[PDB]
RNA sequence: UGGUUCGUGGAGCCAUGGGGGAAUCUGGGCGGACCACCGCCUAAGGCUAAGUACUCCGGGUGACCGAUAGCGCACCAGUAC
RNA sequence: GAGCUAGCCCUGGCCAGGGUGAAGCUGGGGUGAGACCCAGUGGAGGCCCGAACCGGUGGGGGAUGCAAACCCCUCGGAUGA
RNA sequence: GAAUGCCGGCAUGAGUAACGAUAAAGAGGGUGAGAAUCCCUCUCGCCGUAAGCCCAAGGGUUCCUACGCAAUGGUCGUCAGCGUAGGGUUAGGCGGGACCUAAGGUGAAGCCGAAAGGCGUAGCCGAAGGGCAGCCGGUUAAUAUUCCGGCCCUUCCCGCAGGUGCGAUGGGGGGACGCUCUAGGCUAGGGGGACCGGAGCCAUGGACGAGCCCGGCCAGAAGCGCAGGGUGGGAGGUAGGCAAAUCCGCCUCCCAACAAGCUCUGCGUGGUGGGGAAGCCCGGGUGACAACCCCCCGAAGCCAGGGAGCCAAGAAAAGCCUCUAAGCACAACCUGCGGGAACCCGUACCGCAAACCGACACAGGUGGGCGGGUGCAAGAGCACUCAGGCGCGCGGGAGAACCCUCGCCAAGGAACUCUGCAAGUUGGCCCCGUAACUUCGGGAGAAGGGGUGCUCCCUGGGGUGAUGAGCCCCGGGGAGCCGCAGUGAACAGGCUCUGGCGACUGUUUACCAAAAACACAGCUCUCUGCGAACUCGUAAGAGGAGGUAUAGGGAGCGACGCUUGCCCGGUGCCGGAAGGUCAAGGGGAGGGGUGCAAGCCCCGAACCGAAGCCCCGGUGAACGGCGGCCGUAACUAUAACGGUCCUAAGGUAGCGAAAUUCCUUGUCGGGUAAGUUCCGACCUGCACGAAAAGCGUAACGACCGGAGCGCUGUCUCGGCGAGGGACCCGGUGAAAUUGAACUGGCCGUGAAGAUGCGGCCUACCCGUGGCAGGACGAAAAGACCCCGUGGAGCUUUACUGCAGCC
RNA sequence: CGAUGUCGGCUCGUCGCAUCCUGGGGCUGAAGAAGGUCCCAAGGGUUGGGCUGUUCGCCCAUUAAAGCGGCACGCGAGCUG
RNA sequence: UGGGAGAGGGUGGUGGAAUUCCCGGAGUAGCGGUGAAAUGCGCAGAUACCGGGAGGAACGCCGAUGGCGAAGGCAGCCACCUGGUCCACCCGUGACGCUGAGGCGCGAAAGCGUGGGGAGCAAACCGGAUUAGAUACCCGGGUAGUCCACGCCCUAAACG
RNA sequence: CCGAGGGUAGGGCCCGUGACUGGGGCGAAGUCGUAACAAGGUAGCUGUACCGGAAGGUGCGGCUGGAU
């Protein structure tokens, strides 16, 4: 459930914040985290490559376990569900009976104190990570790996999941959270359960001071600018954009398509998003 | 009100010092220049 | 594509980024598309004095300057600033 | 050339005093249970007033200046983008 | 001889403006050739959250002393941050290095690029972050946590003794973290004392007093005490912590658990060592054998790595502890003691400024700490004042105009003006009281009003004590006293009504615009399946993101409410294995050059051959667009209705003379005596209209209109007063500008606006204070305008090309 | 065009006279009072306010009257803006 | 205390028929639609036929002049949770009763907020017809909505 | 002290009036259509919603107070 403020300043009067009641222990897992490197959307020449970033609270970055199928039939108790800063979904906190701990991130529904395990013969229940080719069809499952071995990569943000679909041959056939139908490698890992934080979406900012906390610095609009930098620039008053709606460096952001044409994967996607 | 020059030592040495001047072809040409050109200092006069 | 006087021209020659791809003198390249004839020359390895260029340096000489000239500097100047 | 200025990154520092009194919590009431109402407690906020500090609203002065942007009065923000 | 030429010199303006904050001076004494300006004394004023003190930058000898005054100093100079010389900076414990790592930088491996070079996990460098051992006092002209004195401490080497499986760059723990709020106990700091110590004082009417005035501490090992911080112990299992591990992790069991224990720090005490006032004598002596005590207030500092709450979820690495590995176990390491050893750089001085950044001894700018007392509710605000520091490096007169800053003003009260611009008014605190409207928070300090000093008497609660006294905090009730006046000085909102725009706090054109502009939560379209799209880069590599469609990019719109209509013919984007066109390339009917020939060489039709384009469809919160004429209703007027041309379709709801309305001050209504503005309406909207959003909207605004009350020198309409200038005398002494000048008025004339020409008129020579009509006054080779086959920024369905993409 | 600052206002005037008032006069379709119309006359005078940046104009309340023009549409080294 | 019938209510699962779209196959000149047509769809291969898949919605036969509920209303099947009601026994209580201004709850559909979901249907809207005209009826399209969760609305020929 | 009332300021309720505007009643000698009454020529009525010169239409659900 969000929770709501009441107006007793303007922004308090809309904004919404989560309610964070999932969460059992407030601090991380000392041994697994280590410092966010922040780089304010500039590459390794200096310069801002992503426009409108720098400035949100410091963050640590806690290790996440993208892989799971590193331990095989090694159960593990859900010690703690804890905030992420790095991600959207909560990461819970696991205590492999080897003594290991590791992060993943958290399904929605996991249950401290629970048990969840990894591989080809773990029981289909929320929280365990199989071989999507021991997955029952229709079941639903995220934080998958999209080549075997190369990490969970679908799925990961708060209140997504992808559900199979039906096989064929070394592949099963997965709806993503767009609605995109694909082909995924059957010896590819995915973790029973929708990721938690469902209500992730349902919050407002409220304020200007809350996106800068978040590490959003303003956007300006390219109408707002002279010629020298955008499309949309200049023109007396306000002007309509007297041409296709362009990006700064000039291509049309309209609905020109931008995926590449002749790409290897396009062979495995049996068709494209919805809406 | 604040002006232009506001001096740092630091500043000044990892700036314009000889051993910068030295990392760069751009460096390496200013102190040949200046060598030629018979500059009793090649390189700002900074305290360390 | 560049080089040549050659700017696509009748455009050869020399060079070469791409593709294809030989032969050993009865071999090959060239003489301005091409062909014949008649000639010239030996590619795909390397080196080679001298005659040539310059003047930081030394000397000699001016129908060259003579301290606003002549080098930016005749003087503690690439200095003071 | 970013020792000015603009943005970001790492690491530190600063923000008198006063006011308002959110959620929650406790208690009382209420009901089938509730919602909810009251009190006390509590101490939220790009909340309020106002120094430091950061500004630069209106006016006057200055105008070969004290100053190549200053001075006086006034005024904006002042736990936050 | 001219180039607003170039370099230099010297004029003019001119003994003119100015001499750099209006904090302020006066006198006596000294010194010296010379004194407002240097020294000393007394008096006066100014700062005192500083204009005092300590650090860091930066500066670089400016420090101290002697001797000097040419220049530097806005005057003077005997003085000085100036000239000459001589002296002066002392560390194992402060800071930095021989320690750690951050961003970033660099960079074995490796990757990339014509060259130069660009990247790059490790490592290395990199601090104002982590880590690490010194406090008090004395001494010099000038250094002192550095020298001295006292009491403490660190590492390294060696040794002795006791202990122990010792050993590391490898494993683990720890280091280790936010914001707001905050408890207990302390300390810093402060106030009081009838107590303690002290030189002395009794004035001028009174006082020999429980009088006045001054001071009443600092540092300190172990031990002890108080207050906090950290931390469970034992056993068994073990497959994880890239080897091993007895460590750490995980499971089980036993004992302990808001305790204790152990440990670390703060504070108190503590052997000992220091300091020690006023005043009085000449920095020093005395005071003094100084006293060195009690109570209160009390941190933002300390215990600390404390506590709670919150969401935006808050460095690393070494030191250190523990574990084991090669090894080694006569070693090694730990503990205690002893002896020895302990390097390099900084240290003067300025440091909110006359020593730093501003060309200046420049009213500007410059990070951190301390920053006393009283009173005003609080405070770092305000006034005064302590310590300490200053009177700002020209002065002396005078008492015009005018200017600046300031004070008052009869009657009036916005009549001023573009505008109440400016200045009044209001003003803190306590109490009463408070509207529309509202998103129920607010609007609100709405508005408006009362109280406010001192004296006496009675009385309530709290802190500290002890439960009491004293001290400190928060009150209540009664009776009075004085003045024009009691936040008696200083600091401290004028208010209301009503529209436009923008929801709101924020941001901006450094230096003419702070806004209605930008941003903003939020809404929508669109791209993106991840080696994402996208951006930077030739590339490698990066950003995106150690993210993954509840995410990331782009675009418009801009809280919120109610909404967002019709047109897809054109352009864009999307979709469309047909068809048309379509390059290289394929193909080779047919043809040509040459040769005696085989042959060599050239042209070349059909036909096959991509994207793109054409073509077919979709698509508006994609670019965009959203009509005209004729007729018709019981009088006129109009036209619900009919007809007709045109179009891709002809503007919906809502709004409307508007931030849009030309005609225009439209018309009507309101407000005013009077209203081109303002508000409400009407609708023939020159030329609104739905995310370049439409219409509204509480709250907000140094935004822009209109009105009212309050109050005023804004004004009728001006007067007086103050100080700083202006003026006069001494000192120092600019500036732009300047063809030369012996430089009047009129009417004419003249290249059309004459001191300079004609005619007349007027006029003795030269200044000082003032005014600005002229010298087409000065400044700036007009910025508007045009011209130049001049330039540059920007645009596109101009031309041509390139990157990029297909 | 190597610069002649440009509307309005304020301030300060000064001049013309085709006179707004005041003084003198002729004609009158001048009984009187009050007008009209022309002539002479420039000595002096020629108000305060609402609107608007306005000049102009309209309006309110008065007046003997509420004149029109010139002076670089007088006057920015005089102010405003 | 024994028993009973029932689409009474809530939750979770879950089955087959059909429609639509997509994929594969096979096939060709029309299909569709009306009173008749036209728009529309179709040689860029539609309709009709076979196989695969996706998704939402409603549950045919049973079915009734049936049943259940206070009403609004409720219908495939399964389980759980749960209300009302009837019967028999004549065992317990001992008038503990009726109605009920206010109050509180529930309340078809449409509608509204936030988020899902979207096959068929379908206001608005486009177009074809009909017609004197035809902002309608009929035809081809089509967005809200119809569906789920949660919160609102609180109406009705909410009627016997 | 209290005190008629006066003055200042802010509120509440009621009456009158107002550019303009919304419908309503009526009149009737008009224009436009023909929604209801018959199966009223699309059965009607209905709550709601969107829409149209106008009666009205359509969607969803309900009623018969529906002809055959
Ligand atoms: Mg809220
Ligand atoms: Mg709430
Ligand atoms: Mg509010
Ligand atoms: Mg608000
Ligand atoms: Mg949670
Ligand atoms: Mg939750
Ligand atoms: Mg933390
Ligand atoms: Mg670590
Ligand atoms: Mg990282
Ligand atoms: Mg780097
Ligand atoms: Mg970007
Ligand atoms: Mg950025
Ligand atoms: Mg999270
Ligand atoms: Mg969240
Ligand atoms: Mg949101
Ligand atoms: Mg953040
Ligand atoms: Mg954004
Ligand atoms: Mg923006
Ligand atoms: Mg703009
Ligand atoms: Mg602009
Ligand atoms: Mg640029
Ligand atoms: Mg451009
Ligand atoms: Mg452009
Ligand atoms: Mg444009
Ligand atoms: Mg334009
Ligand atoms: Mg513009
Ligand atoms: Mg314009
Ligand atoms: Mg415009
Ligand atoms: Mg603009
Ligand atoms: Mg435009
Ligand atoms: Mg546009
Ligand atoms: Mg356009
Ligand atoms: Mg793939
Ligand atoms: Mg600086
Ligand atoms: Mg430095
Ligand atoms: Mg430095
Ligand atoms: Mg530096
Ligand atoms: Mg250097
Ligand atoms: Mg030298
Ligand atoms: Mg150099
Ligand atoms: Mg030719
Ligand atoms: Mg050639
Ligand atoms: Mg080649
Ligand atoms: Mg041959
Ligand atoms: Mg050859
Ligand atoms: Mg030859
Ligand atoms: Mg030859
Ligand atoms: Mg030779
Ligand atoms: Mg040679
Ligand atoms: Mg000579
Ligand atoms: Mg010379
Ligand atoms: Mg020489
Ligand atoms: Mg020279
Ligand atoms: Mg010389
Ligand atoms: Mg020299
Ligand atoms: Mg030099
Ligand atoms: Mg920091
Ligand atoms: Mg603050
Ligand atoms: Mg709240
Ligand atoms: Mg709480
Ligand atoms: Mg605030
Ligand atoms: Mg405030
Ligand atoms: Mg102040
Ligand atoms: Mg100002
Ligand atoms: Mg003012
Ligand atoms: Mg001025
Ligand atoms: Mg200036
Ligand atoms: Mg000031
Ligand atoms: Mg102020
Ligand atoms: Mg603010
Ligand atoms: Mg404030
Ligand atoms: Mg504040
Ligand atoms: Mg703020
Ligand atoms: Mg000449
Ligand atoms: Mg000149
Ligand atoms: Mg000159
Ligand atoms: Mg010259
Ligand atoms: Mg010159
Ligand atoms: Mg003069
Ligand atoms: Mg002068
Ligand atoms: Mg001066
Ligand atoms: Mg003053
Ligand atoms: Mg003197
Ligand atoms: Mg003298
Ligand atoms: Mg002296
Ligand atoms: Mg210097
Ligand atoms: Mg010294
Ligand atoms: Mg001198
Ligand atoms: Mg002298
Ligand atoms: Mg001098
Ligand atoms: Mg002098
Ligand atoms: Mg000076
Ligand atoms: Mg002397
Ligand atoms: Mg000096
Ligand atoms: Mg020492
Ligand atoms: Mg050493
Ligand atoms: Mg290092
Ligand atoms: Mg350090
Ligand atoms: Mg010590
Ligand atoms: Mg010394
Ligand atoms: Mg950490
Ligand atoms: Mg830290
Ligand atoms: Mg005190
Ligand atoms: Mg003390
Ligand atoms: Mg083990
Ligand atoms: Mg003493
Ligand atoms: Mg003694
Ligand atoms: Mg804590
Ligand atoms: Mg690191
Ligand atoms: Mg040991
Ligand atoms: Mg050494
Ligand atoms: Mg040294
Ligand atoms: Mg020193
Ligand atoms: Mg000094
Ligand atoms: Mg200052
Ligand atoms: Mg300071
Ligand atoms: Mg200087
Ligand atoms: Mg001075
Ligand atoms: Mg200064
Ligand atoms: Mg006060
Ligand atoms: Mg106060
Ligand atoms: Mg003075
Ligand atoms: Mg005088
Ligand atoms: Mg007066
Ligand atoms: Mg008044
Ligand atoms: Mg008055
Ligand atoms: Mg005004
Ligand atoms: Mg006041
Ligand atoms: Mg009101
Ligand atoms: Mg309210
Ligand atoms: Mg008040
Ligand atoms: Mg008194
Ligand atoms: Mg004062
Ligand atoms: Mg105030
Ligand atoms: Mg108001
Ligand atoms: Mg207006
Ligand atoms: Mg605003
Ligand atoms: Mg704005
Ligand atoms: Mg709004
Ligand atoms: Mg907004
Ligand atoms: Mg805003
Ligand atoms: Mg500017
Ligand atoms: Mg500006
Ligand atoms: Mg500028
Ligand atoms: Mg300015
Ligand atoms: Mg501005
Ligand atoms: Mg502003
Ligand atoms: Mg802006
Ligand atoms: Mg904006
Ligand atoms: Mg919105
Ligand atoms: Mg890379
Ligand atoms: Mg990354
Ligand atoms: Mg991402
Ligand atoms: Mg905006
Ligand atoms: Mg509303
Ligand atoms: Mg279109
Ligand atoms: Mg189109
Ligand atoms: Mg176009
Ligand atoms: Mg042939
Ligand atoms: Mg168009
Ligand atoms: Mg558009
Ligand atoms: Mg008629
Ligand atoms: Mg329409
Ligand atoms: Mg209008
Ligand atoms: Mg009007
Ligand atoms: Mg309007
Ligand atoms: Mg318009
Ligand atoms: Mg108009
Ligand atoms: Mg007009
Ligand atoms: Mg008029
Ligand atoms: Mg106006
Ligand atoms: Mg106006
Ligand atoms: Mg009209
Ligand atoms: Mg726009
Ligand atoms: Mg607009
Ligand atoms: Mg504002
Ligand atoms: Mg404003
Ligand atoms: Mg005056
Ligand atoms: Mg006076
Ligand atoms: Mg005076
Ligand atoms: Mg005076
Ligand atoms: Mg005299
Ligand atoms: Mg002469
Ligand atoms: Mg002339
Ligand atoms: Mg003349
Ligand atoms: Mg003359
Ligand atoms: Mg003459
Ligand atoms: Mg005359
Ligand atoms: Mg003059
Ligand atoms: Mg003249
Ligand atoms: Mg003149
Ligand atoms: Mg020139
Ligand atoms: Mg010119
Ligand atoms: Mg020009
Ligand atoms: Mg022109
Ligand atoms: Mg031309
Ligand atoms: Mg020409
Ligand atoms: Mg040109
Ligand atoms: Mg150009
Ligand atoms: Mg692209
Ligand atoms: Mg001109
Ligand atoms: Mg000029
Ligand atoms: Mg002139
Ligand atoms: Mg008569
Ligand atoms: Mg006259
Ligand atoms: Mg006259
Ligand atoms: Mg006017
Ligand atoms: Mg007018
Ligand atoms: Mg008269
Ligand atoms: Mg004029
Ligand atoms: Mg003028
Ligand atoms: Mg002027
Ligand atoms: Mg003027
Ligand atoms: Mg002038
Ligand atoms: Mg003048
Ligand atoms: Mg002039
Ligand atoms: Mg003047
Ligand atoms: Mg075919
Ligand atoms: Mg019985
Ligand atoms: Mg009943
Ligand atoms: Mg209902
Ligand atoms: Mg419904
Ligand atoms: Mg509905
Ligand atoms: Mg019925
Ligand atoms: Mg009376
Ligand atoms: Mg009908
Ligand atoms: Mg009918
Ligand atoms: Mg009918
Ligand atoms: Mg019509
Ligand atoms: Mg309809
Ligand atoms: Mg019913």
């Amino acid at each position: 459930a969000v929770k709501k403020f009441k107006p007793y300043t303007p922004s308090r009067r809309f904004m919404t914040v989560a309610d964070f009641s999932e969460i059992t222990k407030t601090e991380p897992e000392k041994s697994l985290v280590k410092p966010l490197k922040k780089t304010g959307g500039r590459n390794n020449q200096g310069r801002i490559t992503v426009r409108f970033r720098g400035g949100g609270h410091k963050r640590l970055y806690r290790i996440i376990d993208f892989k799971r199928w590193d331990k095989v039939g090694i159960p593990a108790k859900v010690a703690a569900i804890e905030y992420d800063p790095n991600r959207s979904a909560r990461i819970a906190l696991l205590h492999y009976v080897d003594g290991e701990k590791r992060y993943i991130i958290a399904p929605d529904g996991l249950q401290v104190g629970q048990q969840v395990v990894a591989g080809p013969d773990a029981p289909i229940q929320v929280g365990n990570a199989l071989p999507l080719r021991f997955i029952p069809v229709g079941t639903v499952v995220h934080a998958v790996e999209l080549e075997p071995k190369k990490g969970a990569k679908l799925a990961r943000a708060a209140g997504t999941s992808a559900q199979i679909q039906g096989r064929e041959g070394d592949y099963v056939i997965l709806r993503l959270p767009s609605g995109e139908l694909r082909k995924v490698h059957g010896e590819c890992y995915a973790t029973v359960g929708a990721v938690g934080n469902a209500d992730h979406k349902n919050i407002v900012l409220g304020k200007a001071g809350r996106s800068r906390w978040l590490g959003r610095r303003p956007h300006v609009r390219g109408a707002a600018m002279n010629p020298v930098d955008h499309p949309h620039g200049g023109g007396e008053g306000r002007a309509p954009r007297g041409r296709p709606p362009a990006s700064p460096w000039g291509w049309q952001t309209k609905g020109l398509k931008t995926r590449k044409r002749r790409k290897p994967s396009s062979r495995f996607i049996i068709a494209r998003r919805k809406k | 009100m604040k002006r232009t020059w506001q001096p740092n030592r630091r500043k000044r040495a990892k700036t314009h010092g000889f051993r910068a001047r030295m990392r760069t072809p751009g460096g390496r040409k200013v102190l040949k220049r200046r060598r030629q050109k018979g500059r009793w200092r090649l390189t700002p006069a900074v305290r360390k």
